[PDB]
């Protein structure tokens, strides 16, 4: 719970010290903020590529994975 | 200064009153003058009042704050220093500090407009009350601080009311009056180099792209101090300014780089490049909200406007005092805000100024 009184007092100084680095740091965290907010996509998306690129389960992989059973399935009952 | 000022131990006034000097040139010595030094508590009083009172002339310090009048009066010897507390709107105050003065000396000046005075009431309106108040109580000589770039028609509010403060004192005061005209004075405090020693300079670029002819203030200070015990100085115009030309933004980095200020500068706020309007809308906004004196719209004007040396007026070597530049003076006077210390010495000023121009 110290940081909750401490964040009133550093933030602060963050931009008294170093107003243009500030001026970034915590705009940039705005955007993220925001991004979530506002369901951008961009963050799921640089997420997505990672997963891709690095072999990972995606998320589009396993609805891929459950077509081809479901397809599988249904075709068996016939 | 050396050992004494005057030139001779009896010097005689405009007025008639023979004034004949006592004692070796020490404190405890005089001069037999009274020296009525007007805003005698700025920056550039505190020198104009600590030379004539260490040689014995009685300097007569009218103010309006009362905390500040205090440090003149070690200076001077018991009695050599007084004190009148007046208002340019208070008439009868201001003939307190002329009755008895044999040398009257306006300094008051300001850039910034207050919700009690405009530019033009101080350069203008105190000046001209001053300069004609001292005339009527037989004052022998005055001498008038004006712009270093007086000019009646300029679009600048600064050096369009200091210029007409240079008629209106000769309407008033008349022939005997004296005009000397400062280039950027820069000593401890001085009000030229505290805007380039701020870190937080927004519109640094624009403001620093101004042009200027520095002098120490010193030799400005002993430069009134000439003409003072000076008789055959009346009516002239003088313009004091410094050999080597040098600009704020040479200044800036200069300044900077002897401070030793990687991604610092980038940070703190060194450089802020903001728009005009913004620069504009900025001073305006501060003008109604501020409580003390900001950067000013006027001085967005002055940083277009480069320092003009008038050839009809005369320079320090009339009154056979050369004028040191500042190379020589510009590192002590930022030592404050400064292993092993590094002077930069004169001639290596040029070796840091060579380091600034290249890129
Ligand atoms: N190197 C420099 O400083 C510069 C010199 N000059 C000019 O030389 C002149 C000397 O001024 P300087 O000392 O250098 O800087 P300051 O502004 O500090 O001098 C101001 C002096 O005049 C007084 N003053 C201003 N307005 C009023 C007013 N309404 N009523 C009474 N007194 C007032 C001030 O009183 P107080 O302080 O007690 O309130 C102070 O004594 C100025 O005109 C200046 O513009 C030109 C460019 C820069
Ligand atoms: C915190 C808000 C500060 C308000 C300042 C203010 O009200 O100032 C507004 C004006 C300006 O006058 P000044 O600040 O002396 O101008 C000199 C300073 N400059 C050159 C930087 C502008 O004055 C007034 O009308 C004062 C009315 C008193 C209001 C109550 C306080």
């Amino acid at each position: 719970p110290y940081l909750v009184a401490f964040r009133p007092a550093v933030l602060v100084f963050f931009f008294i010290r170093q107003p243009i680095g500030a001026g970034l740091l915590a705009g940039g965290f705005l955007f993220w903020q925001a991004d979530r907010h506002f369901n951008f996509g961009i963050r799921d998306n640089i997420h997505n590529f990672k997963q891709t690129i690095l072999g990972f389960p995606t998320q589009a992989s396993k609805w891929e994975t459950f077509k081809q059973v479901d397809a599988q399935k249904r075709a068996q009952l016939v | 200064v050396s050992t004494f000022p005057l030139k001779s131990d009896i010097n005689i006034t405009k007025s008639g009153k023979t004034l004949l000097s006592v004692g070796q040139g020490g404190r405890s010595s005089r001069t037999g003058f009274t020296a009525t030094v007007f805003g005698g508590t700025g920056f550039l009083g505190r020198v104009v009042v600590s030379k004539l009172a260490k040689h014995g002339t009685n300097v007569v310090v009218p103010f309006r704050n009362d905390r500040a009048r205090r440090q003149l009066k070690v200076n001077g010897d018991l009695g050599v220093v007084n004190f009148v507390e007046f208002d340019i709107r208070n008439l009868k105050s201001i003939e307190d500090s002329v009755k008895y003065s044999d040398i009257v000396i306006n300094l008051i000046g300001t850039e910034h407009f207050s919700k009690n005075f405009s530019i033009e009431d101080v350069n203008i309106g105190a000046a001209e009350r001053i300069a004609k108040a001292a005339k009527e109580a037989g004052v022998s000589r005055l001498i008038h601080v004006s712009s270093y770039n007086a000019n009646p028609s300029s679009s600048s509010d600064f050096y369009a009311t200091k210029g007409i403060g240079e008629q209106v004192v000769r309407d008033n005061f008349g022939p005997d009056a004296t005009i000397v005209r400062p280039a950027p004075m820069y000593f401890r405090n001085s009000p030229f180099l505290n805007e380039l020693l701020q870190i937080k300079a927004l519109g640094g670029n624009v403001i620093f792209k101004k042009e200027v002819y520095p002098v120490h203030a010193l030799q400005v200070g002993e430069a009134i101090e000439r003409i003072a015990f000076d008789d055959a100085t009346a009516g002239q115009t003088y313009e004091l300014f410094g050999k080597e030309r040098y600009s704020k933004k040479e200044l800036r980095e200069m300044i900077k780089h002897i401070i030793h200020i990687g991604y610092y500068p980038y940070s703190a706020g060194f450089y802020l490049p903001a728009p005009e309007p913004f620069l504009y809308a900025f001073a305006l906004i501060r003008q109604y909200i501020s409580s003390q004196p900001r950067f000013n719209v006027d001085q967005l004007k002055r940083s277009h406007i480069n320092q003009e040396i008038d050839q009809s007026a005369k320079t320090f070597t009339d009154l056979g005092m050369v004028p040191d530049e500042l190379s020589e003076y510009l590192y002590r006077y930022v030592k404050p805000h400064i292993q092993n210390r590094t002077v930069y010495s004169k001639e290596d000023i040029e070796k840091l100024r060579d380091y600034v121009n290249t890129p």
